[PDB]
Formats: C-alpha cells, sequence, structure tokens
C-alpha cells in the first residue's frame, strides 16, 4: 500500500484481547501507539505510578509493511474510548468479520482501522493528539539491581488476584524469601476489611518454577533474607486482565522499589511496571512478620 | 534529605507543647490518669491541636498505639459507609488495654464530615463508649452537629502569645545552632501573627537566606501581615494618607484588589474605636466596591473611590 | 472510666429530668396508644439534643409494656421472660441479602408481629440515611403505609427526632 | 520550532538565571535547592511576574532535564476535585521516586481555582508525606486559599516587575531579534507594561509586525501608540488643560477632536487623566473625594456600554465641578 | 490451639457455606458456640421475630479438638453449664461478622478446596495481635494456601428451649404407622439427650412434608412482593399461600397492591400430619424461603430424605421448623400472627 505503515491480519482475537487488557487502565484516557519494523506496541500510564506495554509482533500479522525511511519508529496518541466504541459496534457481527487492517501515514494523518468482510468493508479514522511530555521510559526496571525474580504459572496468579479483589483488598505486600534445600516462599499479604490475610504459592515446579533473591545486584544469591514490596491494590489489580490470558508470569523487583511483571500468553507479550509505596507502617510490618513466622 | 523544620521539630510529648498552659496541663492530667472522655478540640490553624491529640494518644496507649488508635482525616474516605463498616468494626474490636485505657478514634478536620456520617456516628458513640473514645479536631466547633457535641467535652485553644513562641523559637535555635539577634526574633514573632507553623517556616527561610536572623534580613523575604496595613489605611485621618498607604504598601506590592477589599471588610468588622453607624456605612461602601470588582472592574480607581467614600463617612 | 451521664442514669420514671406537665401529656398519649383500638398509631417526639425524649420513652415503656403485654401460654424463646420491652431500629445494620434502602422496610415488616403476647414498643431514634433522596422517599412511603395499614393489630410506634441545624459543608 | 511560537512563549525562562525582578525569592530558592532543603512553597503575585516560569526552572534545576518524570503538575484546566486529591495526588505523593532522586514535587498552578473541599483534603496529604514529597502552590488571589493551606506553606511574593529588569529583558529580546528600540519607546513600553512582562512581549511583537522594514526600521513611541491605539501624553495634557481652563463648548470640541484624530477610547483618556491628577497638589481635599467618586462611577458605567458622548460630557462636568470647590 | 476443626468433603463445604450465608442474611453478626460435642452457628434478627440455628456434630468434621481449659485471653466467652445428671460442660461463645465469614467460606469459581480449617488460639502462648481472632486456613487443590484471621468478640450463650418444650408437648398430646413410632422415639431420645428437661392451651400441630414441593413452589415466590406466608391445613389438603395485603391511601388510592399465590398438596403426599382436635397460621416468608435451601446444598444419596418438620400451636405463638442431615441439624423459629 501507499501508506507508511500498513499491517493486515485475519485473526480478530489479538485486537480485542489487547483492548481488553488495556481497559483496566481507564476507559476514557490516552493510549500511545509505537510502530516499528519489529511490530506495534500499545502503551498506557496511570498517575505516573504504573505503566503497561503490550506488543504485537510482526508474525501475528499476515502482512506487515513499514516503509518509513527518515525515522526508524513512529509515535502517535489516540483516545481509548473512541477505539473501544468503534470496535464494539463494528464487532457486533464477530462471526462474519474476516480481515482486519491497521494503517498510518505519518504525523498529521489519522490512524485507520478497516474491518473487511466478504462484501462489506468498514473504515474508521481516529484523530491523533500530541504526546504528553511525560516519558513512558522513565518508569523502567533497573536491570543491574534486581532485588528478586520469580516465575509463576498464569492460572495460579490469576486465582490469587481474583481472591484479593473479591475480599476488597486495599494494601498488598509481595513477600519473597529463599532458603537452602530448594526452599522458596512467595506470598501475597493483603490488608483489607477482613484484616490481614495471606495467599502463599506452593514450593513446587508447577506453580513456582523458580525464585531468586540477589541482594539487590542481580548476581549474589542470598538465603535467609526476605524482600517485601508494598503496593496499593488499585494499581496491583490492574494486571488481573493481563494475567487472565497469561501463560507464564515473571516478577522482577529492583532495589529502587520498581516491580516489573512480564506476561507471556508468536504471541502477545505484556510488560507492567509499577512503583512501590514510600514506606511500610510498623503495624503492617509486625503483622507481616507474624504471618510469615 | 533534611526535613523542613516545621516537621523535623514537631513535638513528640505534651511537655514540649507551648501555649494554652491550662489546656495542656489538663491534657497531661488526662494522659497520666487514663479516663479520657469524648473530646472536641477547636482553634485556629497551627497552634498544636493535631500535635496535642497525637501526643495524648501516644502517651495514653504506650506500645498499644498501633492497635488502639484509628486515625481518619479529610484526605481519607469518611462517608456513611466508612462509619458503617470501618469505624464500627474498630469500635467492636475487643482489645486488652491497661485499666482506665480505651481505644481512641481520632477524626482530624471532623468539621468536614458529611451530615449522614455525623448522624450515623451518634449510634456508634452510644453503643461503644465503654471501650472506645472519640477525639474530634476542628477549627469551627459549631460545624459538628449538636447531638455529637452533647457527648463531648469542649476544649478551645487560644492564639499563642509572643512569649511562648519566643521560648520555642529559642529552643529550636539552640538545637540548630542558629545565629540571630533580638530584633530578628521580634520581627519573626510579629509576622507570625500567633501561628507557630508560619513562625517556624519563616525562621527556616530567614536562616537559609542569610544565616543571621535580623529584622532587615527577616523583612527581605517575609512581609508584614497585610490586615494590619489595611487597618492603618482605613484608620488614616487624611484621605491622602490612606491613598498613599493603598498605593505604596498594597498596590505596588502586587496585592490583588479582591484580596484588598475582602481584607478591608474583615478588618472593618473588628474596628472597636469606630461608631456603629460609621461602621455599617463603611461596610456598605466596601460591599458596593466588592460588587463592582466582581463584575470585572478591579481597578485602583475603584479602591481610591472606596477610600474617599469611607473618609466622607468619617467626616 | 465510666462516664457520669451513663453511670448516674435514671433507674425509674421519678428521676427523669422532665417537666411534670410534659411527662403527664406523654404518659397519657402513650397509655391511650396502648389500647386495643387506639386512635393514634404513631407518637412523634421532637426537640433539641439531650432533652430526655428516649430516656422518658424507655422509662415509660418499662412500666407500660408489662401492664399491657398478654401472658404467654407457656411459650417463649428462652427460659428467661425475654425482657425486650423496647425494640429499636439500627441504621448501621447490614445484611448480605438486602439492599440498604430496604432495611427499614424489613424492620417494620417484623415489628408488626410484636403484639399481644409478643407486645413490644417500637422506637425509631436512629433513622435511616434520610439525606439520600430515594431513602427518604422510601421512609416516607413506609410511614404512610403504616399509618394507613388495615391490620387490626399493631404495636405502638414512637419516632424520636432530635432537631438540629446542618452546618454548611463544602 | 521556537521561531513560530508567540514571543510570550518563545522567551519563557529556561533557567533560574533568566528570571529577573525577583532577586530575593530567586536567591532563596536557588540556595534552598543547593542545600536540598526545599520546604512547601507558595508563590503569590499578579499576572505575568514569573511564578510558573520560576517553578518550572526550579524543577529543571532540581531534576535536570528529566523533571517531567518526577514532577506532577496540575492547573485549572484539569479537574482537581476532592476525588482527584484523594486518588491521583495522594497516590503520587505516597509512592517512591523513579530512581530515588531525592523527593518528588507536586505543582498546583492556579490553586485559587480549587474548591474548599479539595483544599481541606490537601492538608493531611501535605503534612503526612513531607519527607517524600514537597508541594508548590501558585496564586493571584489569596482570599480563595483556606487559612490552613496558607499556614502550611512558606510564602513568597512576586512583586510587579521593576523597571530595570524589564529593560534588561527588552535588551535581550532586541539582541535576539534584529530589532531597534528608541529610549522614548522603551519608556512608553515600561509605563504601559504595569509590571507585566507578557504585555511587554506582546506589544513588542506587534510593533515589530508594524514595521515595514524591521531589518533597518527603528521602533519609536509613535509606533507603540499606533499598535496599542493608546493616547499620547500630549493628548491627555491638552484635554486636561482645555477642561480646566476653557469653556464648556471649547472643552467639548477639544475632546471630540482629540478622540477623532486617532480614534482614542474614552476609558484610556480617563485612566491617563486620573494618573495625571494623582500627582496634582490640591489645597482642597473635597476636590479629591468628588473626583475619585465621580470618575469611578463613570468608569463603572462605561464598563457596561452606554452612550459615549454623554459619558465624555459627564467626565468634563465632573472634573469642572470637582475643581470648582 | 484452644479449638480446631476441619472440613474436607465438597458437599460438607457447600452446606457449611450455605448455612453461614443464610445466617448472615438473618443478622449482620453470627454467633458461634463451641462445645465438646458440636459447633453451633446461630443468628437472631433485630426485631427478635426469627431465630436460626445450625448445629454441626463433631463427626461432621474430619478433625475436631476443643480445649476450653487452655483459654486465657478473652475468658469472658468461657461458660460452664451444669447438667441435670450432675455434670459440668464447658462452652466458648463469640460473635463474628457474618458477611466476612461468608466471603471466606465460599468456593472459588475456578479452583476447588481440599481442606477448610477453622481454629481459635487464646492460650498462654498467643501473640497479643492474634488474640480474639478466628484462624481460617483454606487449602486449594493447586497446593495454594489462604489464611484469614477475622476478629471475634467473646460473648455468653443463652440456650433456646422452645424446641424442647414444643417436642415435649407434641409427645404428650400425640404420644399406627411405624414411621410415626420412629419419630416419637427419636423425639424422646433427643429430649433425653438434651442438657435441659386436654385443655385448649395444650394445642399442638405437626407436619412432616417433603421439602421438594415447598421449594418448587417458593422458587416462583418473590419475597420482595409476597412478604407473607400462610399455611392452612385440614384433614384433606394443605395449602401454602404467599400473599401481601393491599393498602389504601387518603382517597382510597392504592398505596400497596394486594397479591396472592397458593399451592395445594394432598394429605397423602405429605409424609406426616397430626392435628389437635382447619388450622391456619401466618408468618414471614423471606426467612423460610432462605432456610429451606440449606439442607439440599449437600445432596447426600444415603438416607436421603429432604423432609422438613413443622410444629405450630396457636396464632401469636412461635412456629418451629426442623431439618436433618447425617451430621447437621437445622432449626428455624418464627413469630406467627396473633390475629384470631
Ligand atoms: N504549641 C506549639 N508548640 C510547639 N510547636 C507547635 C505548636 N503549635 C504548632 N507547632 C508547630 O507547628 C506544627 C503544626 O502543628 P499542628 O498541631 O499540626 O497544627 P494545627 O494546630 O493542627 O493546625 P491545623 O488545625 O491542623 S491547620 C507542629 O508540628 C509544630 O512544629
Ligand atoms: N436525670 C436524667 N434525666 C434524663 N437523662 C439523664 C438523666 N441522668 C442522665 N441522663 C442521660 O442523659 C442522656 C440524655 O437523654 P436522652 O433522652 O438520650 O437525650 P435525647 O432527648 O433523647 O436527645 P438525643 O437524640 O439522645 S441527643 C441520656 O444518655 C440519659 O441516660
Ligand atoms: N521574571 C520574569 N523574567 C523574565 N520573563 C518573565 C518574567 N515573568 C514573566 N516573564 C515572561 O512572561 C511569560 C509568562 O510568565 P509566567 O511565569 O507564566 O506568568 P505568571 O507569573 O505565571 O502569571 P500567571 O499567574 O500565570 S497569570 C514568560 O514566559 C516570560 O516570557
Ligand atoms: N477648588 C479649589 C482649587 C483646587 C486646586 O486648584 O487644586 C479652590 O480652592
Ligand atoms: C475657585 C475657588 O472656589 C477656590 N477653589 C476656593 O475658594
Ligand atoms: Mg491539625
Ligand atoms: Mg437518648
Ligand atoms: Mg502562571
Amino acid at each position: 500500500l501507499a501508506n507508511k505503515f500498513s499491517a493486515s491480519t485475519v485473526h480478530l482475537e489479538h485486537i480485542t484481547t489487547a483492548l481488553s487488557c488495556l481497559t483496566p487502565f481507564g476507559s476514557k484516557d490516552d493510549v500511545l501507539i509505537f510502530i516499528d519494523a519489529d511490530g506495534l506496541s500499545f502503551v498506557r500510564e496511570n498517575n505516573h505510578v504504573i505503566k503497561i506495554q503490550l506488543l504485537l509482533s510482526r508474525e501475528l500479522f499476515m502482512s506487515y509493511s513499514y516503509r518509513n525511511e527518515t525515522e526508524d519508529h513512529m509515535k502517535l496518541c489516540v483516545k481509548i474510548n473512541h477505539i473501544l466504541d468503534s470496535v464494539s459496534v463494528m464487532n457486533r457481527n464477530s462471526d462474519d468479520i474476516v480481515e482486519c487492517t491497521l494503517s498510518y501515514d505519518g504525523h498529521g494523518s489519522p490512524f485507520v482501522l478497516i474491518f473487511e468482510d466478504s462484501f462489506i468493508s468498514e473504515r474508521v479514522e481516529y484523530s491523533t493528539y500530541l504526546i504528553k511530555d511525560f516519558d513512558t521510559n522513565g518508569l523502567e526496571l533497573d536491570r543491574e539491581r534486581i532485588s528478586f525474580e520469580a516465575i509463576i504459572k498464569g492460572e495460579a496468579l490469576h486465582s490469587a488476584l481474583k481472591d484479593l479483589k473479591e475480599i476488597g483488598c486495599k494494601e498488598c505486600y509481595v513477600y519473597a524469601k529463599t532458603e537452602a534445600n530448594d526452599e522458596n516462599v512467595f506470598a501475597l499479604i493483603s490488608k483489607s476489611q477482613l484484616g490481614f490475610s495471606k495467599i502463599k504459592l506452593p514450593s513446587n515446579r508447577s506453580i513456582l518454577e523458580k525464585l531468586q533473591v540477589f541482594d539487590g545486584d542481580s548476581t549474589t544469591v542470598i538465603d535467609g533474607f526476605a524482600v517485601i514490596g508494598f503496593f496499593d491494590f488499585t494499581s496491583f489489580d490492574k494486571i488481573r486482565k493481563s494475567t487472565k490470558i497469561a501463560s507464564k508470569v515473571l516478577f522482577r523487583m529492583d532495589v529502587h522499589g520498581v516491580l516489573s511483571v512480564n506476561i507471556l500468553s508468536p504471541g502477545i507479550v505484556i510488560e507492567v511496571c509499577m512503583l512501590e509505596k514510600e514506606s511500610i507502617d510498623e503495624a503492617a510490618q509486625t503483622e507481616i512478620e507474624l504471618l510469615m513466622e | 534529605l533534611q526535613l523542613p523544620w516545621v516537621e523535623k521539630y514537631r513535638p513528640q510529648v505534651l511537655s514540649d507543647i507551648v501555649g494554652n498552659k491550662e489546656t495542656i496541663d489538663r491534657l497531661q492530667q488526662i494522659a497520666k490518669d487514663g479516663n479520657m472522655p469524648h473530646m472536641i478540640i477547636s482553634g485556629m490553624p497551627g497552634i498544636g491541636k493535631t500535635t496535642s491529640v497525637h501526643c495524648l494518644a501516644h502517651e495514653l496507649l504506650g506500645r498499644s498505639y498501633a492497635d488502639g488508635v484509628l486515625e481518619l482525616n479529610a484526605s481519607d474516605d469518611r462517608g456513611i459507609d466508612v462509619v458503617r463498616n470501618q469505624i464500627k468494626h474498630f469500635a467492636q474490636k475487643k482489645l486488652h488495654l491497661p485499666p482506665g485505657k480505651h481505644k481512641i478514634v481520632i477524626l482530624d478536620e471532623a468539621d468536614s464530615m458529611t451530615a449522614g456520617a455525623q448522624q450515623a456516628l451518634r449510634r456508634t458513640m452510644e453503643l461503644y463508649s465503654n471501650s472506645t473514645r472519640f477525639a474530634f479536631a476542628c477549627n469551627q466547633s459549631n460545624k459538628i452537629i449538636e447531638p455529637l457535641q452533647s457527648r463531648c467535652a469542649i476544649l478551645r485553644y487560644s492564639k499563642l502569645s509572643d512569649e511562648d513562641v519566643l521560648k520555642r523559637l529559642l529552643q529550636i535555635i539552640k538545637l540548630e545552632d542558629v545565629k540571630y539577634t533580638n530584633d530578628g526574633l521580634e520581627a519573626i514573632i510579629f509576622t507570625a501573627e500567633g501561628d507557630m507553623r508560619q513562625a517556624i517556616n519563616n525562621l527556616q527561610s530567614t536562616v537559609a537566606g542569610h544565616g543571621l536572623v535580623n529584622a532587615d534580613n527577616v523583612f527581605k523575604i517575609v512581609d508584614s501581615p497585610h490586615p494590619l496595613i489595611v487597618k492603618k489605611m482605613l484608620l488614616a485621618s487624611n484621605l491622602e494618607d490612606s491613598i498613599q498607604i493603598l498605593r505604596t504598601d498594597l498596590w505596588k506590592k502586587g496585592y490583588s484588589s479582591i484580596d484588598i477589599v475582602t481584607t478591608s471588610f474583615r478588618v472593618t468588622k473588628n474596628l472597636a474605636q469606630v461608631k456603629e453607624s460609621v461602621r455599617l456605612e463603611m461596610i456598605k461602601e466596601i460591599g458596593l466596591t466588592h460588587m463592582r470588582i466582581l463584575e470585572g472592574v478591579g481597578t485602583y480607581l475603584q479602591l481610591a473611590s472606596m477610600l474617599a467614600k469611607i473618609h466622607k463617612l468619617n467626616n | 472510666g465510666e462516664q457520669w451521664y451513663e453511670k448516674f442514669k435514671p433507674n425509674c420514671l421519678e428521676q427523669v429530668a422532665i417537666h411534670k406537665r410534659k411527662l403527664k401529656d406523654v404518659q397519657e398519649a402513650l397509655d391511650a396508644m396502648f389500647l386495643p383500638n387506639a386512635k393514634h398509631r404513631i407518637l412523634l417526639l421532637s426537640g433539641p439534643s439531650g432533652c430526655s425524649k428516649s430516656t422518658v420513652i424507655k422509662e415509660l415503656s418499662k412500666i407500660l409494656v408489662p401492664k399491657y403485654r398478654q401472658n404467654s401460654n407457656g411459650t417463649s424463646f428462652r427460659s428467661t421472660p425475654n425482657e425486650h420491652k423496647v425494640t429499636e431500629f439500627r441504621g448501621d445494620c447490614i445484611v448480605n441479602d438486602l439492599p440498604q434502602m430496604e432495611s427499614f422496610s424489613e424492620f417494620l415488616k417484623g415489628a408488626r408481629y410484636l403484639v399481644m403476647s409478643n407486645l413490644s414498643l417500637i422506637l425509631i431514634e436512629d433513622l435511616p440515611n434520610v439525606f439520600h433522596i430515594d431513602t427518604r422517599r422510601r421512609f416516607q412511603q413506609l410511614i404512610l403505609q403504616w399509618l394507613y395499614s388495615s391490620e387490626p393489630l399493631l404495636p405502638p410506634l414512637v419516632i424520636c427526632i432530635t432537631e438540629c441545624e446542618i452546618p454548611e459543608n463544602d | 520550532s521556537k521561531e513560530n511560537l508567540p514571543w510570550v512563549e518563545k522567551y519563557r525562562p529556561e533557567t533560574l538565571d533568566e528570571v529577573y525582578g525577583q532577586n530575593e525569592v530567586i536567591t532563596t530558592v536557588r540556595k534552598f535547592v543547593d542545600e536540598g532543603k526545599l520546604p512547601h512553597l507558595l508563590f503569590y503575585g499578579p499576572p505575568g511576574t514569573g511564578k510558573t516560569s520560576t517553578i518550572v526552572a526550579l524543577a529543571r534545576e532540581i531534576y535536570g532535564k528529566n523533571y517531567s518524570n518526577m514532577v506532577l503538575e496540575l492547573n485549572a484546566s484539569d479537574d482537581r476535585g476532592i476525588d482527584v486529591v484523594r486518588n491521583q495526588i495522594k497516590d503520587f505523593a505516597s509512592t517512591r521516586q523513579i530512581f530515588s532522586k531525592g523527593f518528588k514535587l507536586i505543582i498546583l498552578d492556579e490553586a485559587d481555582a480549587m474548591t474548599n473541599a479539595a483544599q481541606n483534603a490537601l492538608r493531611r496529604v501535605i503534612e503526612r508525606y513531607t519527607k517524600n514529597t514537597r508541594f508548590c502552590v501558585l496564586a493571584n488571589y489569596a482570599h480563595k486559599l483556606t487559612p490552613a493551606l496558607l499556614s502550611r506553606c512558606t510564602r513568597f511574593r512576586f512583586q510587579p516587575l521593576p523597571q530595570e529588569a524589564i529593560e534588561r529583558r527588552i535588551a535581550n529580546v532586541l539582541v535576539h531579534e534584529k530589532l531597534k528600540l528608541s529610549p522614548n519607546a522603551e519608556k512608553a513600553l515600561i509605563e504601559l507594561s504595569n509590571g507585566d512582562m507578557r504585555r511587554v512581549l506582546n506589544v513588542l511583537q506587534s510593533c515589530k509586525a508594524t514595521l515595514d522594514n524591521p531589518d533597518e526600521d527603528e521602533i519609536s513611541d509613535d509606533v507603540i501608540y499606533e499598535c496599542c491605539g493608546a493616547p499620547r501624553p500630549s493628548d491627555l495634557k491638552a484635554v486636561l488643560k482645555s477642561i480646566l481652563e476653557d469653556d464648556w463648548g471649547t472643552a467639548h470640541y477639544t475632546l471630540n477632536k482629540v478622540r477623532s484624530a486617532k480614534g482614542l477610547a474614552l476609558i484610556d483618556l480617563i485612566e491617563g487623566i486620573v494618573k495625571i491628577l494623582e500627582d496634582y497638589e490640591l489645597q482642597n481635599e473635597e476636590t479629591r473625594v468628588h473626583l475619585l467618586t465621580k470618575l469611578a462611577d463613570i468608569e463603572y458605567s462605561i464598563s457596561k456600554g452606554g452612550n459615549d458622548q454623554i459619558q465624555g460630557s459627564a467626565v468634563i462636568g465632573a472634573i469642572k465641578a470637582s475643581f470648582e470647590n | 490451639m484452644s479449638f480446631k476443626a476441619t472440613i474436607t468433603e465438597s458437599g460438607k463445604q457447600n452446606i457449611w457455606f450455605r448455612a453461614i450465608y443464610v445466617l448472615s442474611t438473618i443478622q449482620d453478626d453470627i454467633k458461634i458456640t463451641v462445645t465438646t460435642n458440636e459447633l453451633i452457628a446461630w443468628s437472631m434478627n433485630e426485631t427478635d421475630t426469627t431465630l436460626c440455628q445450625v448445629r454441626f456434630q463433631k463427626s461432621f468434621f474430619e478433625e475436631y479438638e476443643f480445649k476450653p481449659h487452655e483459654i486465657v485471653f478473652g475468658e469472658n466467652g468461657v461458660q460452664v453449664i451444669e447438667d441435670t445428671y450432675g455434670n459440668s460442660h464447658k462452652l466458648y461463645s463469640f460473635r463474628v461478622n457474618g458477611r466476612h465469614l461468608t466471603t471466606i467460606s465460599r468456593k472459588p469459581d475456578g479452583d476447588g478446596i481440599k481442606s477448610f480449617t477453622i481454629a481459635v488460639n487464646n492460650t498462654s502462648t498467643c501473640p497479643e495481635s492474634l488474640a480474639n481472632r478466628l484462624i481460617v486456613v483454606i487449602e486449594m487443590d493447586s497446593l495454594i494456601v489462604k489464611e484469614y484471621c477475622p476478629q471475634f468478640q467473646p460473648i455468653k450463650y443463652d440456650p433456646i428451649i422452645i424446641n424442647l418444650k414444643y417436642k415435649r408437648r407434641f409427645l404428650d398430646v400425640f404420644g399406627l404407622d411405624p414411621k410415626l413410632l420412629d419419630v416419637f422415639t427419636n423425639t424422646e431420645r433427643e429430649l433425653t439427650s438434651a442438657l435441659f428437661n386436654l385443655t385448649a392451651a395444650d394445642e399442638i400441630n405437626y407436619i412432616c412434608c417433603n421439602s421438594t414441593l415447598l421449594k418448587n413452589f417458593l422458587d416462583n415466590c418473590n419475597v420482595n412482593v409476597t412478604d407473607e406466608v400462610k399455611l392452612e391445613i385440614n384433614v384433606h389438603r394443605l395449602s401454602i399461600t404467599a400473599f401481601t395485603k393491599a393498602v389504601y391511601g387518603k382517597n382510597n388510592d392504592l398505596l400497596r397492591n394486594a397479591l396472592s399465590m397458593s399451592n395445594t398438596i394432598s394429605t397423602l403426599d405429605l409424609e406426616h400430619y397430626c392435628l389437635f382436635t382447619m388450622k391456619s397460621i401466618i408468618f414471614k416468608l423471606k426467612d423460610f424461603k432462605n432456610f429451606i435451601t440449606i439442607g439440599p446444598s449437600w445432596k447426600t444419596t444415603q438416607d436421603g430424605n429432604d423432609n422438613i418438620s413443622l410444629w405450630f400451636c396457636h396464632p401469636g405463638d412461635p412456629i418451629l421448623m426442623q431439618m436433618q442431615k447425617p451430621g447437621v441439624k437445622l432449626e428455624l423459629v418464627e413469630v406467627t400472627d396473633s390475629n384470631i
């Protein structure tokens, strides 16, 4: 095509899945679209405290053309409510839709979404907006100062998130500890109306594939030390939709209080970065210690 | 980093709180006795109400402060549902405390609570007064509904005197090893107008700015309270003097006309020397000028005309 | 650390701080209400905070309910005589299977049965959240239905409203 | 890209060294950041004195060029109700820094537009999280701020811009552009600025536009008056002289001619005459009272429209009657 | 561990959750009494017009331990009851938020539960924070473990004896199909094992009916509109009617619309019916509608008889209702209309 970027596919599950994953970040706000030869990424940020990035790779599209030469990537911003409404009306007859193509022609042009059916094609153009000065790359995991890492199965994490949500969890604490004889302890401690509750993942290579505590440098493994991360549930719960489709989840917390969740569902890959609370109260610390001991 | 002096030197104990000596002594008596009743603490900003209530709770509950105190303020959710669930569950909690000690529910800025929540608090206080006690903190005691006031002992804090402000300022200076002069401390106290939070903020700003707290150095950053300037302007016996004050001391310093007229109304409300007829006529003229300003004509000419009319009223 | 206003609370009607004429009027009104076919179904008491409305109502109930309650035919919940002379509505009660606005509706639907051998005085001091418009409308509808109810037997219903001004709130 | 911007935004200070006319405040804040002891700040002042520019420059100095990542800026164009304070501001203030870059900064520009409930909610947010966060409030009207918020903040007053700072900024703009300004033109520009740099920049841009050949033409006071359509001092002096010395017919004719020569507005003439009379030495004080009252009434009436000729005759008659005392 | 018990079977967990949910619907706070032989979860509404009680025998739990002598904190809940034979029995009673317990005890939509343990620790070696908290440990089939410690307040227990008196009166009046004799013997055994002991005043009426028909009829009964239930029984039929009376306003304006829906069951269909020689009784429907759905939650094939027993004497007098399961006893007492 004559467009700078044009990607067409026959699977409509990827688009709706990505939109559903992005929904928990606000039904009426902005979404950033990054376009490059590797693929197309959707980025959202909330309150400068949490960030989500969902990547659709080149393999997911039956055809993918990126003819831009001056710039190696293209950045645009759209309103999520517009896309949500347009797709909801256009996707009412989900059985008949056969092709879906995205297109873009550089700055100053709309983002074009076309649903192609057997004999009817629907074309919608989304207006673009200036990108806010805030840089989404600011909230990133310092890969040289990982406090701990863990690999978890998607279903168990999704069940834990559902349990936390249903009890009206208000504060969450991620507790990670390692010992000898391959003893691992990964737990989520919730402060809610019920008081203090705990959800502990088993130390087996089917729900907790691996767990490591690196003493805040990613190199030296230390046993007997416990890493505790304090988060507000309003931001922690925003990964529930992503975990619903997730096949594997990788938690990585650094010393700067940044937690990164890598969700793997050819596929959809999601990155969620969140900041930790300023500090933990004495009562919360005492309750957590009593729960874990 | 280093905390600002206002938060760094917040008292931890009742003994370090100055001003309202009788009230603080009563609070210390309650703290050392234990039988704390429902209480309301009212007063102007920055005089130690929050500090006093928190210190009293800490001293009363000792190690049990974490599990025996429930603190809520205007920045938290405090609707009727909160009263129905969180406060109710806290008051129902069975906590073993030393004899004469009770759980404390601190409601800072209680005046802002909604009517429904305040009405709901009545039954909670009636049912759980045996093991729970409420400490309301507010600026306007009348903003708490009468049924709640009926159960509480009232405690009104007065504005701090220059002596107590000077004493605590000297303590802070001794702790910080700050070089100063007497005139500088007098200027700081004069500008504070009885608000100690402002006094400490201005002291820190002056110490940073020049290191030595002099009157000239204090007045370089901190300005004299504009209400006193407005009072001097209004009480001037000559129209020329009033106009000169309005120009040099208020208009040329960037004070907005709306602020000037509002301050003029507030000051005129408390002019004891003037007669009642003159006072009400001045209030009428100030109100007319305020109405003109609100329409968009916020000019120096309107303020000058208001001053001229006030002077006519005086004659 | 017992509070004096509770420690020295009245233990009989004679110690209630109430004007004699007002006490006589209230007692006569309630006694008439306790009749089998009493003309009055709701006694509404209004006044400022802490004027002995609920206190006098409870003290009068302690005498009136035993006088008019029918003796049970050897039937009762527990062994004790079930001293529940006053049945009070709780505005903070929340149950699983009931919307909030319906709570009061449920209470009355139970209170209707407290007659004859189960006689009890219904007292409404902790009102529902009448600041909510829909809740207030439902409350008024329920009060009207109680007033216009065709049930031959109803218990005396006393509503105590403490009148106060709502301070201006931001 | 900066070339296409209006001069008011093109010349926005980027560093604290570029903010003029606020030496005391600027020195205090610079040394505060040098010592890393920034308290909660309030910047109170009239329009166009450098409050927003100063706070943005301070944020840049504190956080270098990545201030946008650890600075939360909110203004009147955004909703700032009590829900916003409870959720967004609270969550930002209670979270750790991006890379442990000291403390976070929250800027509440035009905070006088916030509601009382939101301001009340802000008190404990400011107090509790002082260690991790610092608040900056900016305002033109202090009466809209609650006493508690004022008590919690260290106050700094941005005065109307002094003449020397305006001259230095004008010289900087003139060297930046290829523009020439006459001393009388600069004096008139400062006089009409009223301590607002935005007005100076806008009028200078309009004057440059007015020049047929800006590469060589010099801006004179006449160019400034043409661009602003304001009366000259000579016109005001002539009108006042005619009012105070000539008869009613002569004064009416003089006013009409002076106004019709350049299409001057009556309100501008009234303001100029008021400024002139403020320096007059009056031996009778009732004259000042009558002048002020009647001229304020005429200004208020003009603000709502009305008949222009009747208003001009009213000005003439008011001045004559006041000076007849 | 002052007290501990565990539930493993899926049906047992279902019935436990259903009982807790129903009790939570009755009152905001549920009362739990622990004894050496059973656990009693009960609730009474604000108007004192309805009482519900579910007794789980110690055999209902895979593991059961009760050590009253070890309780130190919250001793106000410890009670001693003297038996008629000269025996002392220890009890521990407390109050717990019903909604919280219901939320804790529900089965997750996706993952099943392998074990559900409830325990109380008020012994000497108990941290001050953990005092007066009910420990709930839930094991998931995926080896995930969940822990909750909701707060509880110790209280005193006042046994309700209405059922015992009704049973004694029924035995005296009506005490031949072998099932009737078996019922009489079971009632006598229950009365004897309990810790406590032809005029018109001795009226008593008993109805044993298969709860399937009642549940089927009630499924269509919306309590939000039909808030009254009337039972009319004669020697030929039994009719259950969900109804509501009309209310007329000032000018005969319909403030509330009357409604009625009735169902009739032949006396042959009913398991048992004994009358004091057309009885009628009226009471509230919501509590009965919720109560009738607890027993079926287990669905035990062996000795499967979802029969509900009802006892009623006179208008105004309480109506008693009982259901049984291999290790569960469900009782509901309601206040009846005094008219006529
Ligand atoms: N009496 C006092 N003695 C010593 N320091 C004081 C006193 N009053 C105020 N301060 C200082 O000011 C700070 C704020 O005091 P607070 O008690 O929080 O103010 P406040 O009286 O609660 O005003 P409001 O109602 O909250 S606006 C304290 O942390 C102290 O540093
Ligand atoms: N002699 C007394 N007479 C009346 N009340 C007394 C007396 N001594 C103590 N009290 C207590 O004083 C309180 C005031 O009486 P109430 O009847 O509760 O007030 P009120 O008129 O109902 O207004 P509200 O709605 O409760 S604020 C009650 O808690 C009484 O128990
Ligand atoms: N002190 C100053 N030094 C240099 N330029 C200034 C100064 N103050 C204002 N300006 C100019 O005027 C423009 C507007 O300045 P601002 O700081 O945004 O005005 P302000 O003080 O925020 O007034 P308000 O309250 O927003 S109406 C800047 O971009 C500069 O071009
Ligand atoms: Mg305070
Ligand atoms: Mg009362
Ligand atoms: Mg600004």
